[PDB]
Order: C-alpha cells, then sequence, then structure tokens
C-alpha cells in the first residue's frame, strides 16, 4: 500500500487515509434520525460495559441552540471538540445577524471545521459522522456530514453498527408523511433492530425537534413510550 | 496484522490505531491498584502504598493530591507524567474562581483535563501522558460524585471505581456487592472499600500500608485520614 | 527495540526505552552519596583524577544553587551544569516575586518538571543526569531530595548515585542517623567511600565533602577538613 | 496444593466414569490448558496426575506431527494410538504445545 | 518470651474458682496483644499453641457446666478477630487454631455420652460455622466428619441427615482421601440413600470404591462385609447373575475366617440362584466352574 | 432431544430472547450445562444452572477500551 | 476456547515465598550437612522466584562445599549461592514472555 | 554389535574378530601436546574457573562428586 | 452458522468419493508447489468415481484486483 500520510494520491485511485477514518464511523455505536411532517426525531444507542456507570452523566442527544440538535456514531472524545467548534461558531451568527442561525448554515461551516484537519500533514481527521436536525423557517431539515467534509438532506437514515439492515428496515418502512408521534414509534422500532438484550429506559436516549424548539425527552416520557407501543 | 499505525498516530485498516491504546497499558508499569466508593452521601478513595525501602521517607509518597478545598483526587500510572497531569489540575481550578467567580463543580474539571488529553491524540508531536486520575467532590443538590479520566481524553462518572493493574478483578467484586440494596452509612462504605482491595490484592493489609482520602456532606473539606483513625476502621471490620 | 529511537513513542508493552537508556548512562558514572542528620545534611562525592593533569579542585560535582541549597550531581557532568544554572535561575525569581527563600520541597518540584519536558518531544532528549539536593532552615529542618532522567522527585534520609548504588545504601543504613550531629557524620561519609572501590580497579581518586546545617547558620560551604584532614585519617584506619 | 486437584477430578471423573456421559449425554470433557512460566510446573505436576493408574506419559514433542500437509499428519495422528488402543484411557502426554 | 503467659495461664487455672472465671478472659486480651505481637520466633506459632491450649483449657473448665455460652461466644470472639490478631492475609491455617478445636470436637465425643442433645448441638452449630473456611484441610480432616456423622446419629438418620451427608461428602477428597478411612466414610452414605429408597445416586457414589481392593488383609469385619449392602442396590431389578458373581467375590473371607456357618451359608446363598438367572453361555460356563467342587457336596443342593 | 433434559424448565424463555447467537454458540450453551451439573454431581440437569450457562458464553465483547464506542 | 477442546483453563504463578521453602528442601534433601541450616534465613535473603532456578541454586551450595573442603554444607554455602545465582540471573535480556 | 566373521555363500557366523577401528579416528588422537598455559591466556577469568570446576575436577576427584552426593555434568 | 456440517451431511448420503481440502497448504513456500498441489486433487479426482471436492476455505487467496509490482 501506497498510503501511511494524507497529503499526497495513489496513483490510481484515491485518499486511503480518508477511508480508514469511515472505518472507524462504522464500528460506531448504531444511531437512527427519521424526519416527519411536523418535526425531527433523533434516537440513539446507549448502553454501560457494567453496572456501575452511571447514565446520567454524559448525554448523546447535544442542543447547540434552542432550535438544533446534533449525534453522532464514532468516537465520543472526538464528538466533544466539534460540538465546542459549533456552539462558538453559532454565536458567532447571532453577534452580527441578530437572528437564530439556520440549519443549512451550520453545515457549511461545521463541514469546513471538518475539511480542516483533512489538510497537510501531521494532523488526523476525525472519526466521528453526525446528525443535524432543526425547524427552521416552517419546514424540518436532516443533515448528515462525514469526515471528509461533504454532507447530505436524509429523508430518514442510520449509522453505526449493522447500518445496512435498519436501511433496508426503513427502506421497505419509511413513507412520507406521519406526524412526530408515529416517527418515534418507528424511530425505536429501528433501533430494536440492532439493539442488544435489554432496553429500558437508561439504554436508548432520545430528542426531538417540534416548532416550538429543540427538547430531549427525559426518561419519564421515554419509560412510558416504550410501554408496550410495539 | 498492524504492523501499519503502530509507530506514529494514523488509522489502521478497519479501524482503530494503536499509540493510544498503547498508553492503556502504560498504567500497569506502575505495580499498583486504587479503588474509589461512592455509596451514599459520602466518597471514600482507598490505595496503597509500596514503601521499598528503610532510606526512603514516609511523607513524600502519598498519592492523594488535594486540588481544591472541596476536590481531591489520586493518581495512577507512571508517576511523572501523574504530577505534571496535577500541575494543570491545579491551575485550571483557580482560573474558574477567576473567570466565573465561583467553585468549579467536580464534573466541569474533567472537561477540562480531557480536552487537554484530546489535543495530544489530535495533533502529533507529544507523548499523551501514561496516568490516570480519579476524583471526588460534593456537589449542592446532587450528592457527591466519583469521576474517572483516561489518557484517551474519554471521562465518565460512576459509583464504585477501580484503577491501575487490578480492574477487572475488583470491579467483578464490586459488581456482585452493589447489587443489594444496602445503605451505605460511612462504614459501610469503608469496609466495602477495604475487603474489596484487600481481596482482590490479597493483602488485608497492615494498617501503614495504604491511604484513604475521604469527603462527607458533614464537612466538605477534603480530608486524608490519620493512621491512628486507619487502625480504628481496621479493628472495626474484624471485630 | 525498534520502536525505541523517539522520546514520544510507546513499545508494545507500554514503556518508553529512550528514558530507560538514560537511566544507565548515570550507572556509569562514579560515585556520589548523601545523607542526612538531625540538625544537616552532608553531601560526599567519589571523585576520580583524569590522568596526572588535573589541577585539584577542577571540574566538580558539588554545586551551590541558592544560599542554602546545593547540589551532588552525577552522569554527563556538562549536561549538569545547564542543569544546574536552571536551577540557580528558578531560585532568582521566586526571590524577586515573594521576597524570601525557596523552600526545597517547591524547589524540586519546579526543577523535576523541567527534567519531565525533556522525555515527551521527538525534537530533543531525555536528560542523562541524577543529582541531589540539600539544604536547612530553622522552621523546616534539613531536607534530603533525589531526582532521576525521568523526573521522579521525592524525599529520603540517605542516597547513593553512580555504580554502587546498592553497594552503598547497604551500610548506609546501618547508621543511626536518626541522633548524630553532622560533625560526627563527617568522618563516618568517609568510610563509606574508602569501603567501595576508591582505587582498586581504578588509578586514583580525591574525596570531596559538602556541608550544610545548624552550624553553618544556614550556609551551604564545603567542609574544612582540609584542616586538621580528620575524615583521611579516620577512614584509612579502617584497613582491617 | 490447589492445583494438584482441580487438574485431578476434571481428568478422573469423566474417565471413571462415563455412564454419566450418558444421564444427559455429552462426550469430550477434553483437558486444561497447564500455561504460565516454565519452571518446574509442566514436568512435574504432570506426574501429580500420574499418583493413580495414570503411567502412559509416552511424549508429545509437538514437533514430528506438525509436517505440511496434513495427509501424512493425520497418519502421524493414528500412528501414536497404536499404543493408545493397547489400553484403557491411555495418558497421552503433550510437551511444547505451542512450540516450534 | 511466651513463658510468661503460660505462667500467667498456671495462675488462671487455679482461679476458675478462687477468682471469677470472666477474668480469666480478662487476663486473655495480654495474651492477644501477645499474639497480635507475632513477629518472627518470639511469641509466634510454637507459643501460640501454648495459650491457645490453655486458654481452651480454661474454656473445659468453665463450660464442664450446663453454662455452656462462655466456651461458644469465646469461639466467634477470636476466629473473627484472628485476621486482626496473628498475620494479615490469610494468617497460616497452621496451628495457629486448629488443634485447639480438633481437642474440642475430641470433646464433643465425650460429652455426647454424657450431656443432652442441645447444647451439644448447640455447640456443634457454632463450630460449623468456621470448619466451613478452613481448619479441615488434612490432619485432621475429619474433624468435620467425626462430628457430622454425630449429627447424623443425633436423631438416627432420616431423609434430612442424608442429604446433611451428600452434600459434605467430596469435601475430604477436596483434603485428602485416606486409603482406608476415607473409602470407609465414602462408602457409608449410600446405605442411608437406600433409606431414601435412592438408587441411581447410590451406584453412582458406589463405582467410586472399586479402584481401591484390596485392604481386606487388615480388614477382618468391614470390607467385604458392605458389599452385602451392594448386593441391596443390585436386589432391586433383576441382576442376578451379577449377585452370583458377587457371592464368590466375599466367598473367600469366611474361607480365611475359617467359620462353618457364616460360610456354609455364603455356599447355600449362592448355589441358589444361579439358576435364577436367564440361560445363557455366561451361566452355561459358571455352573461348569462351580461344579466339581469339593465343598458343595456338604449340602444337599448339590443334588438340584 | 438427543440430551436428557428431564424437567419443567421452559427453554423457549431462551428462543425469544435478543443478543442474536451464531449457530455454533448453541452447541455450547447445551453442553456446558451439561457440564455445570454433571461437575456437581447431579444424574440430571436442574436447569438452574442453565442461566449461568447462558450468561456465560455470551459474554464476548471483552474489553474495547470503553472507547470509540 | 468452547467446552471441549480448552473446557477449563488455570494459570501457573511462579513466586509464593513459602513454596520456596517447599521446593527448597526437596533439593536441600540427599547433600550432606549437619542439620545445621536454618532454612528460611535461606529463603529471606532468596531471590529466585522461580522453581526449577532454585534447583539451581542448592546445586551450587555444593560448588561452594567443593570449595574450603566442605563434606558437609553449612549455612554460608547457601548465602553463598543466592549471590551467585540470582546475580547470574538478573544478567539476562530478552524478558517478555506471556503464554495466551 | 559384534564384527562378526561370516562366509559368504552359507552365510554362517564363522569367527569373533572385534574392536576394529580405522585410521581416521587413529589420527584424532592428539600426539602433539600444545604448549600453551592460562598465563598466555588474558581476560577470561570468569570462564577459567568455570571450566576447571565442570571438567577438570571430575577428572581428578571422582569421589568429592561422590561424599558431597550430586552430579557433574 | 453450520456450514461444515452440512458438507459433512451430504457425505453421509451420497455414493460419490467426498475430498475435503483446506484452502491454508498449498499457499506455503517451495515456489511451484502450490500450483501443483491443485493438479494432485483434479488427477487424483478425475481418475476416480463421480466426486465431491470441497475447499473448506478460500476467504484466503481469492482475488486478484490488481496488477502486482512485487
Ligand atoms: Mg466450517
Amino acid at each position: 500500500g501506497y498510503s501511511f500520510s494524507l497529503t499526497t494520491f495513489s496513483p490510481s485511485g484515491k485518499l486511503v487515509q480518508i477511508e480508514y477514518a469511515l472505518a472507524a464511523v462504522a464500528g460506531g455505536a448504531p444511531s437512527v434520525g427519521i424526519k416527519a411532517a411536523n418535526g425531527v426525531v433523533l434516537a440513539t444507542e446507549k448502553k454501560q460495559k457494567s453496572i456501575l456507570y452511571d447514565e446520567r452523566s454524559v448525554h448523546k442527544v447535544e442542543p447547540i441552540t434552542k432550535h438544533i440538535g446534533l449525534v453522532y456514531s464514532g468516537m465520543g472524545p472526538d464528538y466533544r471538540v466539534l460540538v465546542h467548534r459549533a456552539r462558538k461558531l453559532a454565536q458567532q451568527y447571532y453577534l452580527v445577524y441578530q437572528e437564530p442561525i439556520p440549519t443549512a448554515q451550520l453545515v457549511q461551516r461545521v463541514a469546513s471545521v471538518m475539511q480542516e484537519y483533512t489538510q497537510s500533514g501531521g494532523v488526523r481527521p476525525f472519526g466521528v459522522s453526525l446528525l443535524i436536525c432543526g425547524w427552521n423557517e416552517g419546514r424540518p431539515y436532516l443533515f448528515q456530514s462525514d469526515p471528509s467534509g461533504a454532507y447530505f438532506a436524509w429523508k430518514a437514515t442510520a449509522m453505526g453498527k449493522n447500518y445496512v439492515n435498519g436501511k433496508t428496515f426503513l427502506e421497505k418502512r419509511y413513507n412520507e408523511d406521519l406526524e412526530l408521534e408515529d416517527a418515534i414509534h418507528t424511530a425505536i422500532l429501528t433501533l430494536k433492530e440492532s439493539f442488544e438484550g435489554q432496553m429500558t429506559e437508561d439504554n436508548i436516549e432520545v430528542g426531538i425537534c417540534n416548532e416550538a424548539g429543540f427538547r430531549r425527552l427525559t426518561p419519564t416520557e421515554v419509560k412510558d413510550y416504550l410501554a408496550a407501543i410495539a | 496484522s498492524a504492523g501499519f499505525d503502530r509507530h506514529i498516530t494514523i488509522f489502521s485498516p478497519e479501524g482503530r490505531l494503536y499509540q493510544v491504546e498503547y498508553a492503556f497499558k502504560a498504567i500497569n508499569q506502575g505495580g499498583l491498584t486504587s479503588v474509589a466508593v461512592r455509596g451514599k452521601d459520602c466518597a471514600v478513595i482507598v490505595t496503597q502504598k509500596k514503601v521499598p525501602d528503610k532510606l526512603l521517607d514516609s511523607s513524600t509518597v502519598t498519592h492523594l493530591f488535594k486540588i481544591t478545598e472541596n476536590i481531591g483526587c489520586v493518581m495512577t500510572g507512571m508517576t511523572a507524567d501523574s504530577r505534571s497531569q496535577v500541575q494543570r489540575a491545579r491551575y485550571e481550578a483557580a482560573n474558574w474562581k477567576y473567570k466565573y467567580g465561583y467553585e468549579i463543580p467536580v464534573d466541569m474539571l474533567c472537561k477540562r483535563i480531557a480536552d487537554i488529553s484530546q489535543v495530544y491524540t489530535q495533533n502529533a508531536e507529544m507523548r499523551p501522558l501514561g496516568c490516570c486520575m480519579i476524583l471526588i467532590g460534593i456537589d449542592e443538590e446532587q450528592g457527591p460524585q466519583v469521576y474517572k479520566c483516561d489518557p484517551a481524553g474519554y471521562y465518565c462518572g460512576f459509583k464504585a471505581t477501580a484503577a491501575g493493574v487490578k480492574q477487572t478483578e475488583s470491579t467483578s467484586f464490586l459488581e456482585k456487592k452493589v447489587k443489594k440494596k444496602f445503605d451505605w452509612t460511612f462504614e459501610q462504605t469503608v469496609e466495602t472499600a477495604i475487603t474489596c482491595l484487600s481481596t482482590v490484592l490479597s493483602i488485608d493489609f497492615k494498617p501503614s500500608e495504604i491511604e484513604v482520602g475521604v469527603v462527607t456532606v458533614e464537612n466538605p473539606k477534603f480530608r486524608i485520614l490519620t493512621e491512628a483513625e486507619i487502625d480504628a476502621h481496621l479493628v472495626a471490620l474484624a471485630e | 527495540t525498534g520502536y525505541d529511537l523517539s522520546a514520544s513513542t510507546f513499545s508494545p508493552d507500554g514503556r518508553v526505552f529512550q528514558v530507560e537508556y538514560a537511566m544507565k548512562a548515570v550507572e556509569n558514572s562514579s560515585t556520589a552519596i548523601g545523607i542526612r542528620c538531625k540538625d544537616g545534611v552532608v553531601f560526599g562525592v567519589e571523585k576520580l583524577v583524569l590522568s596526572k593533569l588535573y589541577e585539584e579542585g577542577s571540574n566538580k560535582r558539588l554545586f551551590n544553587v541558592d544560599r542554602h541549597v546545593g547540589m551532588a550531581v552525577a552522569g554527563l557532568l556538562a549536561d549538569a551544569r545547564s542543569l544546574a544554572d536552571i536551577a540557580r535561575e528558578e531560585a532568582s525569581n521566586f526571590r524577586s516575586n515573594f521576597g524570601y527563600n525557596i523552600p526545597l520541597k517547591h524547589l524540586a518540584d519546579r526543577v523535576a518538571m523541567y527534567v519531565h519536558a525533556y522525555t515527551l518531544y521527538s525534537a530533543v532528549r531525555p536528560f542523562g543526569c541524577s543529582f541531589m539536593l540539600g539544604s536547612y532552615s530553622v522552621n523546616d529542618g534539613a531536607q534530603l531530595y533525589m531526582i532521576d532522567p525521568s523526573g521522579v522527585s521525592y524525599g529520603y534520609w540517605g542516597c547513593a548515585i553512580g555504580k554502587a548504588r546498592q553497594a552503598a545504601k547497604t551500610e548506609i543504613e546501618k547508621l543511626q542517623m536518626k541522633e548524630m550531629t553532622c560533625r560526627d557524620i563527617v568522618k563516618e561519609v568517609a568510610k563509606i567511600i574508602y569501603i567501595v572501590h576508591d582505587e582498586v580497579k581504578d588509578k586514583a581518586f580525591e574525596l570531596e565533602l559538602s556541608w550544610v546545617g545548624e552550624l553553618t547558620n544556614g550556609r551551604h560551604e564545603i567542609v574544612p577538613k582540609d584542616i586538621r584532614e580528620e575524615a583521611e585519617k579516620y577512614a584509612k584506619e579502617s584497613l582491617k | 496444593s490447589e492445583q494438584i486437584r482441580e487438574l485431578r477430578e476434571v481428568i478422573e471423573l469423566p474417565l471413571t466414569n462415563p455412564e454419566l456421559f450418558q444421564r444427559v449425554g455429552i462426550i469430550p470433557p477434553k483437558g486444561c490448558l497447564l500455561y504460565g512460566p516454565p519452571g518446574t510446573g509442566k514436568t512435574l505436576l504432570a506426574r501429580a496426575v500420574a499418583s493413580q493408574l495414570d503411567c502412559n506419559f509416552l511424549k508429545v514433542v509437538s514437533s514430528s506431527i506438525v509436517d505440511k500437509y496434513i495427509g501424512e499428519s493425520a497418519r502421524l495422528i493414528r500412528e501414536m494410538f497404536n499404543y493408545a488402543r493397547d489400553h484403557q484411557p491411555c495418558i497421552i502426554f503433550m510437551d511444547e504445545i505451542d512450540a516450534i | 518470651m511466651a513463658d510468661g503467659g503460660s505462667e500467667r495461664a498456671d495462675g488462671r487455672i487455679v482461679k476458675m474458682e478462687v477468682d471469677y472465671s470472666a477474668t480469666v478472659d480478662q487476663r486473655l486480651p495480654e495474651c492477644a496483644k501477645l499474639a497480635k505481637e507475632g513477629r518472627l520466633q518470639e511469641v509466634i506459632e510454637t507459643l501460640l499453641s501454648l495459650e491457645k491450649q490453655t486458654r481452651t483449657a480454661s474454656d473445659m473448665v468453665s463450660t464442664s457446666r450446663i453454662l455452656v455460652a462462655v466456651v461458644k461466644m469465646c469461639y466467634e470472639a477470636k476466629e473473627w478477630d484472628l485476621l486482626n490478631e496473628n498475620i494479615m492475609l490469610l494468617s497460616k491455617r497452621r496451628s495457629q487454631l486448629k488443634q485447639a478445636v480438633a481437642k474440642m470436637v475430641q470433646q464433643c465425643c465425650t460429652y455426647v455420652e454424657e450431656i443432652t442433645d442441645l447444647p451439644i448441638k448447640l455447640r456443634l452449630i457454632d463450630t460449623l460455622r468456621m470448619v466451613t473456611e478452613g481448619k479441615i484441610y488434612v490432619e485432621i480432616e475429619r474433624a468435620r466428619l467425626t462430628k457430622t456423622l454425630a449429627t447424623i446419629k443425633e436423631q438416627n438418620g432420616d431423609v434430612k441427615e442424608a442429604a446433611s451427608i451428600l452434600q459434605e461428602l467430596q469435601v475430604e477428597t477436596y483434603g485428602s482421601m485416606e486409603k482406608k478411612e476415607r473409602v470407609e466414610f465414602i462408602l457409608e452414605q449410600m446405605r442411608l440413600c437406600l433409606a431414601v429408597k435412592d438408587y441411581i445416586r447410590t451406584q453412582i457414589i458406589s463405582k467410586k470404591i472399586n479402584t481401591k481392593f484390596f485392604q481386606e488383609e487388615n480388614t477382618e469385619k468391614l470390607k467385604l462385609k458392605y458389599y452385602n449392602l451392594m448386593i441391596q442396590l443390585d436386589q432391586h431389578e433383576g441382576s442376578y447373575l451379577s449377585i452370583c458373581k458377587h457371592y464368590r467375590a466375599i466367598y473367600d473371607t469366611p474361607c480365611i475366617q475359617a467359620e462353618s456357618e457364616k460360610w456354609q451359608q455364603a455356599l447355600k446363598s449362592v448355589v441358589l440362584y444361579v439358576i435364577l438367572a436367564p440361560f445363557d453361555n455366561e451361566q452355561s460356563d459358571l455352573v461348569h466352574r462351580i461344579s466339581g467342587d469339593k465343598k458343595l457336596e456338604e449340602i444337599p443342593k448339590y443334588k438340584d | 432431544s438427543k440430551m436428557n433434559l428431564s424437567e419443567e424448565v421452559d427453554l423457549e424463555d431462551y428462543v425469544a430472547r435478543p443478543d442474536k447467537i451464531s449457530g455454533a454458540d448453541i452447541n455450547s450453551i447445551c453442553q456446558e450445562s451439561g457440564m455445570l451439573a454433571v461437575r456437581e454431581n447431579r444424574y440430571i440437569v436442574l436447569a438452574k444452572d442453565f442461566e449461568k450457562a447462558y450468561k456465560t458464553v455470551i459474554k464476548k465483547d471483552e474489553q474495547e477500551h470503553e472507547f470509540y464506542k | 476456547l468452547r467446552p471441549g477442546r480448552l473446557d477449563r483453563k488455570i494459570h501457573i504463578d511462579l513466586p509464593n515465598e513459602q513454596a520456596r521453602l517447599d521446593i527448597l528442601k526437596i533439593h536441600a534433601g540427599p547433600i550432606t550437612k549437619h542439620g545445621e541450616i536454618d532454612y528460611e534465613a535461606i529463603v529471606k535473603l532468596s531471590d529466585g522466584f522461580n522453581g526449577a532456578d532454585l534447583r539451581n541454586v542448592c546445586t551450587e551450595a555444593g560448588m561452594f562445599a567443593i570449595r574450603a573442603d566442605h563434606d558437609f554444607v553449612v549455612q554460608e554455602d547457601f548465602m553463598k549461592a543466592v549471590r551467585k545465582v540470582a546475580d547470574s540471573k538478573k544478567l539476562e535480556s530478552k524478558l517478555d514472555y506471556k503464554p495466551v | 554389535g559384534d564384527l562378526v566373521g561370516v562366509n559368504k555363500d552359507s552365510y554362517l557366523i564363522l569367527e569373533t574378530l572385534p574392536t576394529e577401528y580405522d585410521s581416521r579416528v587413529k589420527a584424532m588422537e592428539v600426539d602433539e601436546r600444545p604448549t600453551e598455559q592460562y598465563s598466555d591466556i588474558g581476560g577470561l577469568d570468569k570462564q577459567i574457573q568455570e571450566l576447571v570446576e565442570a571438567i577438570v575436577l571430575p577428572m581428578n576427584h571422582k569421589e568429592k562428586f561422590e561424599n558431597l552426593g550430586i552430579q557433574p555434568p | 452458522c453450520g456450514k461444515t456440517m452440512l458438507a459433512k451431511a451430504v457425505a453421509h448420503h451420497t455414493t460419490a468419493a467426498f475430498i475435503r481440502v483446506v484452502g491454508s497448504e498449498f499457499v506455503q513456500k517451495y515456489l511451484g508447489e502450490g500450483p501443483r498441489m491443485v493438479r494432485d486433487v483434479f488427477r487424483l479426482a478425475k481418475e476416480n468415481a463421480p466426486a465431491i471436492i470441497f475447499i473448506d476455505e478460500i476467504d484466503a487467496i481469492a482475488t486478484k484486483r490488481f496488477d502486482a509490482q512485487t
């Protein structure tokens, strides 16, 4: 192999170290995100290695502004860097324009941050992909960045381990028009496809977007939502 | 197999990197084990000492380190990397009081520590400090807490805690220990903190071979136990 | 081993050999011991004459950092000279910012963190020196410290640095050092040097004894054992 | 003293009692892994298992069977069973399982 | 060193009645502080066994009466506290507590014909607490077994005492089987299993016996007479040819033990139901072996 | 079928479980509970060991360093 | 690691500091002496940490008995033997070996 | 292992004639007896003792390895 | 998932000459022995009965995907 480095090409194809960085994304915790007709639902998987770990200490669904949330699938230590980057970057729009930043504008800029660590030549890229949600100007949005620097606009997707089983699930599942309450029902039902044995109120962690702003769900509702609703 | 990324900090094919996870086995050259236990409104650190010389002193050996007046810690791993980690912990604890005007939470401090350990993984050209840190502290409206920072930049707060050489044997004891709903009335905490380390190491130690740091919600100051009252808790469990 | 070039790389089992290689470079240097009594610290260095043209007091290994602080270096001598100038410069800023003498517990922390910084980057190498720090005060008593090339620094009652690190501390620990005076220590340091290989397979040597404590009123200076020559008179009687 | 016996009945009870292996029904409890130092443990506590019956021993050098095409090696399996067929449970002592 | 504790124990055995026995327990923690020292050779195991001997001898005098509770509460006192007394991390398990209580289970063998059943099983239920921990490894491994057999013969055996011995069988193969007495203990429980009418478990624990044979040379009336209960196991279903092979195995010893009634009924019992086995080649040549006997013509079933 | 279980302990409580098991490890479960009764001197499986043999072989996620999830 | 190849595994440890004295008195067996020996005074001064190498310690103590014409073995000869044998153990490289 | 004399055609043992060697082994015995002393060798004083303690003393003292009761390699 | 067991189940209720070969003993050294062991199987097979040749694993060498300039 040529690869060994980031500042040169292969004689045939593309940059190989960015492809190896995507392998760490696929070996992460699974996640799912569904864009409904009135909101976007984020849901992820969160299991401790033991019964000793306090579950209410470190969170996965993480708000950026009062209408923008964000999840990941990769390495949590690299995740905390670009979250703190995206917080301070979102305030710089608000100091200039005095207006809450639209969701298509962070993804212009957050991907340009993940761009810059793919430069020369002694730094490493991230090993984290993202999912960014928000309800700006009526219509809600659901995007996805990558360590290479590109981005998307999804109807529904799933990252992490066993994403091909969740994708063929959602290809057979996701329709165009449902409410947010039906969207969470098919967002846990796709998390049950690749989860482990027990699924309690602490194994999952779910956040939503209304038009009334971003909100993450406390385990009182999530216990009552997973209570026999499939 | 790899082989590939085993000199510097770049990726492997599928999918990890090895220089950070070689620091996880860089703790084990200390030859030491530390245990932290949170059961109820108090919090207990316990760690043995190993003095191999009579010319060697006693006061300059202790791994219990007072960060602020209400926050104490213990250090494992190799010795020289541990103390430079403490110097950053003492420094940024005072910047919080200067910038923000109040006492720093124990939760907020491990964010500031693991982010410094994060840059050394992301950006290269500095050895990533092969030591581990365990914190305790009292929080208002939250009770006592126990946190652990990792050399990779990971942190998680959790109730019963082991480190050093014998994590997988001590945590296996504490999973079976913290499953019954017994209360933890400040001597149920200490006696389990002794007998877990006492059976995993298989030492059942003589009184002058350990250290015990404590904090409690009746006196939130960090407190290192006197050698006399260490004997008092040792004669308490073996009645 | 190949995985041992830089100081910023780890072995597959988890240690840095560049620190390990620099430790046993101190092993090839001659023995320098240190000891403290109840009211002072007494140094002592076995130092060998190179050929003959040495001029009786050159290139010494008993330095003088502060008014009450000195060193007892061993290893690469040129690397210890640059390290001694750091401790001279560090104690000056504590005077200019706080107005009183540097405590030895705080001085050894500032030096050992500076030695630690040369064990992290690939541009620089770790030091090849180990040394002693002895001081005396009226509010703190006498202290004696010990710094390896890795940067681990804590206190002893007695120590040795050189070839005979183990072979000297065997007979240091059979002394009742907790109650002796540091005038009786000086005649006892000289026999520890002359037992273990002063000129047996080597050519020649010369003894140096540094000295700090209550009798010097906190000053650090060399012994007046050119006066009355009592160290060699008492230690050479231990031939049988 | 703990390992004289922990290895004893994990070998003794399956060979002495194959009838319990039809009271529920499974044939292979096929032995422990003795790993650690060279020391004296590999050669001496093998003679501790020799205390009752045992005997057999023979020897497995872990080298004369490891020839590359395994059409010979499968015959070199059953070549050693030409004496292991001559008895009751023969006890094939096997040295340097993993050593080339 | 510890001879002062012996001459103080010389004082307390005189002052068991002159002074009150709680003062013997007040001179006791000084001897515990001597055991707390226990450094290298001065006040260590050999002299520690002497205070352990004399504190048990004082426990003998104090609880020879029906005030039994002092010897028991002194035991959970010291045997929980010995982890703090002598050496930490599993001190010796070597003559620091063993013969002090191996004497006491020998005393429980003495008092069982004198003391009634109630305070001796209170004595046994308090010594089972530390026998489950250690002290029955070897010499004496049957400190448990000479008293758990006593618990069987308290109420002289039932379903529970058969369960009480089956749970404690292999713990002295976990200590060291005794060529003879271990075989004599590991046989005894299956006649209790026959009392609970257990037959499949009985032959499993009977198959352990078969490799320890030819010790009937030094055994007069025990080895080939317990196997008269092994035919009771094969009495059950049909195995008539096997227990005629058995009778020829127990045929030998009453010809060594030259009897003319016990040995003659061995000829009587074997000649009855070789017939009752189904016909085989094995029956056809066995009758060709046992006929032509010089002893068979004593009985008119030579005609049969 | 070719194993004397002989209890009233229903196995389908382990059919309905998640934590998908490879077909070779089903063979490991029934053989381990065979060991986990005979070694304790039982002539029949009592299927109180069958819980422990199930929980033994399912624990294969060994270390993962609590890192990169 | 399936049931049927390595059904249960067990690790052998190198030190005990008290099973030294077991293996020591085995190798301090058929060697002529007075019964003068404080065998624990050997063990506390011994740092061998290998059962096959404590066999070498009793071998070289007889070499010190060949020295100075000792048909017996004095207690000093074992203390001479530890300083020769255990120092020779310290002067060898390649100290990474672990069974998996 | 005997070097017997056997008839050609009959293949029958006739004589015994044992212990016969070729000239190549007889040339391997040293009749030179060189003149090297231990004073000529320098710098190997540890290995000089460890050779004499291993080979020379079993050549000389057969009984010193008997009354002590060990085995020389 | 029960792969080799299915190959063993065919070998019972067939009337063929079952041949199982691991895909690892011909990736060895001694340049030229590898491709001849492939010939040694089929010359032994086509001389014989209706036969089954079960190669166990080729998750070893099964893929070209580049021109080897090595
Ligand atoms: Mg297969």
